[PDB]
């Protein structure tokens, strides 16, 4: 999502919280954008189930 | 590296490959002699 890592320990690894929280606000904001969709997929299906 | 007698030229910059060593970068961090000592990818106070 625009972020330097995947993977959340490297940049707690390597950064200072005053830029690691600009990493870290896109990293949570891609994953619940994910997550919401996954949520309204599985809404619809259990209605036509 | 830093307390050399001669540099080169920009244009013909000298580069020199550091390997296998225990560098311990916090008394290069904390020499004021060196004016700009500013880092990039990473913060430069994890570089222990």
């Amino acid at each position: 999502f625009g972020a330097i890592s995947s993977v959340l320990n490297d940049i707690l690894s390597r950064l200072d919280p005053p830029e690691a929280e600009v990493q870290i606000d896109r990293l949570i904001t891609g994953r619940l954008q994910s997550l919401q969709t996954y949520v309204t997929q599985q809404l619809i299906r259990a209605a036509e189930i | 590296v830093f307390n050399a007698t001669r540099f080169a030229s920009v244009y013909a910059w000298n580069r020199k490959r550091i390997s296998n060593c225990v560098a311990d970068y916090s008394v290069l961090y904390n020499s004021a002699s060196f004016s700009t000592f500013k880092c990039y990818g990473v913060s430069p106070t994890k570089l222990n």
